[PDB]
């Protein structure tokens, strides 16, 4: 259940890195998993099994009904507000106004994924784009505003997921202690960045001499936490080669509380956007993109196929805390 | 006397402490990289 979403996370991470191995990578695997599981609610036969297997689910262990329930239960715990944590996730479908959808699909989409259905005039491409981008901007509180750049005027449907996360550091950095410091892109290339610093703090800690990396857990109490993995210089690629659910488990299990004299962390903002067609096809989600697509659980006919999958994510790290946002859109054409 | 200095590429994995799901994952290779 959770094991699936993590195997998919690391498979996707490695594919993302392979496309550009020295670039920043930021993404939400849950956003992508949720959007594709939502799509699978409408899929049948090989289109369906490829999606769920591509998400790394074992259909002999868990049925389709049980998978959607898992997403439903998870979705309801990711909409929270407190003095420490703002979390919100939404799903939506934007549908050509005249297109007939099965009652079962729209009922299931709202009950299991919280998705409304929005009538959309895709032939007016600029208005349809603004309608979807505004939904995502509203859901991510301004952080993701251009998820959709180009939109085929003959689009039939767009399925959208967004996630918004804002969390304050339990022990905040004092802005007076943020100073420009070197950041080493490699042993021999470095730039100056604002570097925040904290003194004398006790956090979960693990020094993995075998993997040449240090692992710490910031903001560990509560509903969420951040696991930071710091490879020794020139050892990022070796650390990436070991990433897996098993290695992540051993990281967590090996953590122990430890007083840290000084911690240095950059203050920064980065964003990435992706078209995931190549990667999803590599992960075996293939029939959904061809004229053999079976999305007849959506409309009652095999008259829809996926055209584009896009993802954008934004990360902000500052003295008081972090903000993370991501969104995924699945664009669907007629066939 | 332990120092943890994120002045080189690093990874972040954001999790739910109860469901063990991964909300976000990042590799920061250059925090100034536009
Ligand atoms: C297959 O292992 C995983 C795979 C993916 C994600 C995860 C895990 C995982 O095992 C895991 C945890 O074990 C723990 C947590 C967790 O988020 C994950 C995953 O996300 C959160 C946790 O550390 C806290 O709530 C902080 O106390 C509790 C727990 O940590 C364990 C080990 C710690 N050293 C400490 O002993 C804690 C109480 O239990």
């Amino acid at each position: 259940l959770a094991s699936a979403n993590v195997d998919f996370a690391f498979s996707l991470y490695k594919q993302l890195v392979l496309k550009a191995p020295d670039k920043n990578v930021i993404f939400s695997p849950l956003s992508i998993s949720t959007a594709l599981a939502f799509l699978s609610l409408g899929a049948h036969n090989t289109t369906l099994t490829e999606i769920l297997k591509g998400l790394k689910f074992n259909l002999t262990e868990t049925s389709e009904a049980e998978i959607h329930q898992s997403f439903q239960h998870l979705l309801r715990t990711l909409n929270q507000s407190s003095d420490e944590l703002q979390l919100s996730m939404g799903n939506a479908m934007f549908v050509k106004e005249q297109l007939s959808l099965l009652d079962r699909f729209t009922e299931d989409a709202k009950r299991l994924y919280g998705s409304e259905a929005f009538a959309t005039d895709f032939q007016d491409s600029a208005a349809a784009k603004k309608l979807i981008n505004d939904y995502v901007k509203n859901g991510t509180r301004g952080k993701i505003t251009d998820l959709i750049k180009d939109l085929d005027s003959q689009t039939m449907m767009v399925l959208v997921n967004y996630i918004f996360f804002k969390a304050k550091f339990e022990m905040p950095f004092d802005p007076q202690d943020t100073h420009q410091s070197r950041f080493y892109l490699s042993k021999k290339k470095y730039v100056m960045v604002p570097m925040m610093s904290l003194h004398h703090l006790t956090i979960p800690y693990f020094r993995d001499e075998e993997l040449s990396c240090t692992v710490v857990q910031l903001n560990y109490t509560g509903n969420a936490s951040a696991l930071f993995i710091l490879p020794d210089q020139d050892k990022m690629e070796e650390v990436e080669a070991m990433l897996s659910q098993e290695t992540l488990s051993r990281f967590f299990e090996s953590l122990e509380f430890r007083e840290i004299g000084e911690l240095y962390l950059p203050k920064f903002s980065i964003s990435r956007d992706y078209n995931l067609n190549d990667i999803l096809l590599q992960l075996g989600i293939e029939e959904a993109f061809t004229s053999k697509a079976d999305l007849s659980g959506i409309t009652g006919a095999r008259n829809l196929a996926v055209s584009q999958v896009v993802h954008k994510a934004v990360l902000d790290v500052f003295e008081e805390g972090t903000e993370r946002s991501a969104a995924t859109a699945l664009e669907v054409l007629f066939q | 006397r332990t120092i943890v200095r994120f002045n080189r590429p690093f990874l972040m994995i954001i999790v739910d402490n109860f469901t063990w799901s991964i909300f976000f994952m990042s590799k920061v290779t250059n925090p100034k990289q536009a």
